[PDB]
């Protein structure tokens, strides 16, 4: 709704919430000069 | 989306479809920022040069979709608009500066496996991620080609943020600080872009600090689709956060 | 090309 967006915001039910990755998210992470 | 791929189910649960009541047509993309607020591009609603001036009653918002044309029974949710708000200083006369708009839903939508809000960036998140070379992600049901088709299912593409100078040297339009451009260089041998029907959609990034998805941009404008030497321009969400808070606090949330 | 939506919505 606002800053940082929400509370549960940006955590996907089918992915982050179950610890599953989508088929291309690595690509993003790798560009940040390798993710967390 | 040009040069994208089919999205996976539940991959962008904040993706919203802007839908014209009659004729029934896909207007634009949008994004779910809370249970009662949708974020989109001002030009999706108001654009005098083309005689475009949509109202609350003209549109429908469709959430949790995958399929572009099918009515997704028991999956998707359709909502009605209570109020539209356009940035007071949106510049449709010259360069689409401040191309941003908020839509308050008539009733709160319930979250589900296919329906979930995106985060809005904070100063530090923006600072850390909005860098040339970092990639973000665009989604939508727009055209597959500048002058083809149309996808059956939601498409997806990941694109790199470009250096402001390159952005400016690529066009004759005057670029503001309220914008950023993205896309591959002709050199890069990797393509993709938003296209007709993708406007208003999200440009998002995933924080490597907290694992959340943040919306950094709104699909705004571009000269053609996937043209060499050309880029896509996006509204800079963070630069406009203040206006967003304001509106949400003064009128609901 | 759009499939008909439910009338409750229109
Ligand atoms: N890669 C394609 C992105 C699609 C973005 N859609 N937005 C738009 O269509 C907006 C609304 C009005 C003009 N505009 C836009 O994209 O303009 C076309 C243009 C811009 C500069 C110079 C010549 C032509
Ligand atoms: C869009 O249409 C409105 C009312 O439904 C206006 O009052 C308004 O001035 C508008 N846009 C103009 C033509 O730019």
């Amino acid at each position: 709704t606002f800053g940082s967006g929400e509370a549960d915001c940006g955590l996907r039910p089918l992915f982050e919430k179950k610890s599953l990755e989508d088929k291309t998210e690595r690509e993003l992470l790798e560009s940040y000069i390798d993710g967390r | 989306i040009v040069e994208g791929s089919d999205a996976e189910i539940g991959m962008s649960p904040w993706q919203v479809m802007l839908f014209r009541k009659s004729p029934q047509e896909l207007l634009c993309g949008a994004s779910l920022i809370s249970d009662r607020w949708v974020l989109t591009a001002a030009h999706c609603l108001l654009y005098p040069p083309w005689d475009k001036n949509f109202t609350e009653n003209d549109l429908l918002v469709r959430i949790g979709k995958h399929s572009r044309t099918r009515y997704e029974r028991n999956i998707e949710k359709i909502s009605m608009l209570e109020k539209i708000y356009i940035h007071p200083r949106y510049n449709w006369r010259e360069n689409l500066d401040r191309d941003i708009a908020l839509m308050k839903l008539k009733k709160p939508v319930a979250f589900s496996d296919y329906i979930h809000p995106v985060c809005l960036p904070d100063r530090e998140t923006a600072a850390s991620l909005l860098q040339a070379g970092y990639k973000g992600r665009v989604t939508g049901w727009g055209n597959l080609k500048e002058t083809w088709g149309q996808p059956s299912v939601l498409q997806v593409v990941n694109l790199p943020i470009v250096e402001r100078p390159v952005c400016k040297d690529s066009t004759r339009i005057r670029i503001t600080d309220n914008m950023f451009c993205a896309g591959y260089k002709p050199d890069e041998g990797k393509r993709g872009d938003a296209c007709e029907g993708d406007s208003g959609g999200p440009f998002v990034m995933k924080s490597p600090f907290n694992n959340r998805w943040y919306q950094m941009g709104i699909v705004s404008w571009g000269e053609g689709c996937d043209r060499d030497g050309k880029y896509g321009f996006y509204t800079h969400v963070f630069r406009l956060k203040k206006w967003i808070q304001k509106v949400i606090d003064q009128f609901g949330e | 090309d759009f499939e008909e939506i439910p009338e409750e919505y229109l």
